[PDB]
């Protein structure tokens, strides 16, 4: 439920 | 990864509830701030319609706060600053900017 707002790198 | 990222982020916004704030964090010119409201609506539409997130009238009581602008700017004398820094001086809400939003959303497949 808390996985990075931002795309993975 | 992106693909199972979104689907991941699409699957959780269902089970999301999100907040919209009123509070500007500066002074900006009438046009400015009728441009991020106009982005906030739209933004608000995405979250209801595309996304099925619930919209919460109360940011103390939703997982995502949408902001008409950074945290670090808007004032301490701001309830919604006050709030955020209760968060920091205690161990879960996320504080999004509109442009930070306005980018997740493109990413969820949907452009304003």
């Amino acid at each position: 439920t808390d996985l990075p707002s931002d795309p993975p790198s | 990864s992106k693909s199972s990222w979104r689907q991941e982020w699409l699957a959780n916004l269902k089970l999301i509830s999100v907040s919209l704030v009123d509070e500007f964090p500066s002074e900006l010119s009438d046009s400015d701030r009728q441009i991020i409201n106009e982005k906030m609506q739209l933004l608000k539409d995405i979250f209801a319609n595309n996304l099925k997130s619930a919209i919460s009238n109360n940011f103390r009581e939703s997982d995502i706060i949408i902001l008409k602008g950074e945290i670090e700017d808007y004032p301490m004398s701001s309830e919604i600053k006050i709030y955020y820094n209760e968060l920091q001086n205690k161990p879960k809400a996320r504080f999004w900017s509109f442009m930070k939003t306005q980018r997740f959303v493109s990413n969820m497949g949907f452009d304003i």
